[PDB]
């Protein structure tokens, strides 16, 4: 009388890597491009 | 000097002389002269392809000068200015003053301050423009 094994509930897909600061950096460059393009006119 | 230049048939300098005269006059809180000179310069430069685009700045200056008169006609003035120069809508100045008027309609100084701060951050403002903006704020 030993509770038999149980099937692994399932998989809950969840993926997180290095986006935060990589895209914040990406942004800081576009802003400066915009400023320069504005300045030229 | 401008009258002499006109009498000498020497153009392209009377326009700048009148522009500088209007810019100086607006300092002393005299709007009618400034409005007339700015609109004259704008209509003179509208048909010139070289200065046609720059005419938008003159219209914006005139609108700013006309803003202090009263909001009721200022909106109409902006609409009229937009009507004669529909390309004026492309310039960010139209939306800028629209947001400023929206903020002022309910004494919401926070929105106007935010808009002015954003405009300064994106591009530097002139001393005369900053003075006019602060004067409008005092309203």
């Amino acid at each position: 009388s030993m509770a038999e094994d149980a099937d692994m509930r399932n998989e809950l897909e969840e993926m997180q890597r290095r986006a935060d600061q990589l895209a914040d950096e990406s942004l800081e460059s576009t802003r400066r491009m915009l400023q320069l393009v504005e300045e030229s006119k | 000097s401008a009258d002499y230049y006109k009498g000498e048939e020497s153009n392209s300098s009377a326009n700048k002389c009148l522009l500088k005269v209007a810019g100086y006059a607006a300092q002393l809180e005299q709007y009618q002269k400034a409005i007339d000179i700015y609109e004259q310069v704008g209509t003179s430069a509208m048909d010139s392809p070289l200065l046609k685009y720059s005419a938008k700045d003159y219209f914006f200056k005139a609108a700013l000068c006309h803003f202090c008169i009263d909001m009721l006609n200022a909106k109409l003035a902006v609409q009229k200015y937009e009507e004669l120069f529909p390309a004026f809508s492309d310039s960010r100045e139209c939306k800028l003053m629209k947001k400023l008027l929206e903020a002022h309609e309910e004494q919401n100084v926070d929105s106007y301050t935010e808009s002015v701060k954003e405009y300064d951050s994106i591009s530097r403002l002139d001393q005369w423009l900053t003075t006019m903006l602060l004067r409008i704020k005092k309203t």
